[PDB]
């Protein structure tokens, strides 16, 4: 994902984002089989807490305004929509990881083309039809899907 | 205004038919 004809500082930014949305994927992958291990085996014991450990890290990158254009050029809402899609038993993500990527969300410059290769605009949906989301993360929600279906 | 029709199918583009959650939605029903 880095361009061969920039300097070392971008190349440096963009394997930052690009780690970033490795671990991302990662930490969700490894909740997702906990929470799959947990079904399997009636093990109740097992909860996924791996996005809840990286948030801290996922919530600084999102919140520099500095690193909005390495964010969106590299596509690391596509991890964001995964961390917001709900779990194989139908459950969704801890509040504090719905609450703090819809606020980063909210002052991000999200585009039409970034909501297409991301897919967040459907996830961003599905959070204002579930009757499982708190009715302030509702309204966060509308209010993204509204800025983003602008005419 | 000029293409303002096209809007519509940009909406589509970005969310699609809307159901890729459904089974979700069933299953807190």
């Amino acid at each position: 994902g880095i361009d061969p004809f920039t300097d070392d500082l971008e190349q440096y930014l963009d394997e930052k984002i690009l780690r970033l949305k490795d671990e991302m994927n990662i930490a969700a992958q490894l909740d997702i089989d906990t929470l799959n291990k947990r079904i399997e085996t009636g093990d109740t014991s097992l909860i996924a807490m791996q996005k809840v450990k990286l948030l801290p890290k996922v919530v600084s990158v999102l919140s520099k305004a500095n690193l909005a254009d390495t964010i969106l050029d590299n596509n690391l809402l596509q991890s964001v929509r995964i961390w917001l899609e709900p779990l194989p038993d139908g459950s969704l993500p801890s509040f504090e990881i719905q609450k703090s990527l819809f606020a980063a969300l909210n002052d991000l410059p999200v585009k039409t083309e970034h909501l297409k290769e991301s897919g967040l605009g459907r996830v961003v949906i599905f959070y204002t039809k579930s009757k499982r989301v708190e009715a302030q993360l509702a309204r966060l929600a509308e209010k993204l899907i509204a800025e983003w279906t602008r005419p | 205004f000029t293409h303002m029709s096209d809007k519509i199918d940009e909406m589509y583009d970005i969310f699609g038919d809307g159901h890729d959650y459904d089974w979700a939605l069933e299953i807190e029903n």
